[PDB]
């Protein structure tokens, strides 16, 4: 019942810049996301847990942060064989809804 | 104990005590321990406390 | 190492009834929730129902209330689908989850059952 949206549907990104990907909520959610990563072809794991927090046996490039209804991680070092679509997934609320995507490209 | 020690409701209570048994979601095969009471309590408490 | 092997590429008539399986090794297989969660290629996941690693008892989501039955089978940790009267819609991956009772995340790995329907 959450419409859990994403912004941008399709940005650009080169070798080594610093990106920034925000997810909204309608609802709140205050400290339960969850952010997955997904290649074409491959089975999801999980990135940041919590909104905060990360998984030992994760490469760190990266780090989330975020409260309310604005979600966000920041992906410091970014490497040009990741080009995946970027998941959301909430915890607070029946059902359990996950987001659109954000694809990343190569130019 | 759950009246005088933990959570009281009020002689004139005006409201519903709406309330399902719920058996899949909150019980842990090898037992749910974050779900937390109180058995002594040197103060019986008043309502809405 | 913990993973999660399915099954092969089902491809069967509009009206049989398979068994696709998701077999675990690794962790405690009675501590975590056996979450299910299926994937059109023209749509994203739905989460469709789990199952207590215990008692077995087959809670569904709300939409797919209907033909979908899982069954466990305890002390092999294996977490068998069952999927019953197949249709022309039903040409979408199924993926297999270990969300657990208290936590609540899925981390959706799982190789995915091409279930090709004709
Ligand atoms: C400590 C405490 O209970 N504080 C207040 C209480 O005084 C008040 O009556 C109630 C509703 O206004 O909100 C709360």
């Amino acid at each position: 019942d959450i419409q859990m949206t994403q912004s941008p549907s399709s940005l650009s990104a080169s070798v080594g810049d610093r990106v920034t990907i925000t997810c909204r909520a309608s609802q709140s959610v205050s400290n339960f996301l969850h952010w997955y990563q997904q290649k074409p072809g491959k089975a999801p794991k999980l990135l940041i847990y919590y909104a905060s927090q990360s998984i030992s046996g994760v490469p760190s490039r990266f780090s989330g942060s975020g409260s309310g209804t604005d979600f966000t991680l920041t992906i410091s070092s970014l490497q040009p064989e990741d080009f995946a679509t970027y998941y959301c997934q909430q915890s607070n609320t029946w059902p359990l809804t996950f987001g659109q995507g954000t694809k990343l490209e190569i130019k | 104990n759950i009246a005088d020690y933990n959570y009281k409701l009020p002689d004139d209570f005006t409201g519903c005590v709406i309330a399902w048994n719920s058996n899949n979601l909150d019980s842990k095969v090898g037992g749910n321990y974050n779900y937390l009471y109180r058995l002594f309590r040197k103060s019986n408490l008043k309502p809405f406390e | 190492q913990v993973q999660l092997v399915q099954s092969g590429s089902e491809l069967k008539k509009p009206g049989a009834s398979v068994k696709v399986s998701c077999k675990a090794s690794g962790y405690t297989f009675t501590d975590y929730g056996m979450n299910w969660v299926r994937q059109a290629p023209g749509q994203g996941l739905e989460w469709m129902g789990w199952i207590n690693t215990y008692s077995g008892e087959p809670t569904y989501a709300d939409d797919f209330r209907g033909r979908f039955v899982f069954s466990l089978d305890t002390s092999v940790s294996t977490a068998y689908l069952q999927i019953c009267s197949l249709k022309a819609e039903d040409t979408a991956v199924y993926y297999c989850a270990r969300g657990g009772n208290w936590d609540w995340y899925f981390d959706v790995w799982g190789q995915g059952t091409l279930v090709t329907v004709s």
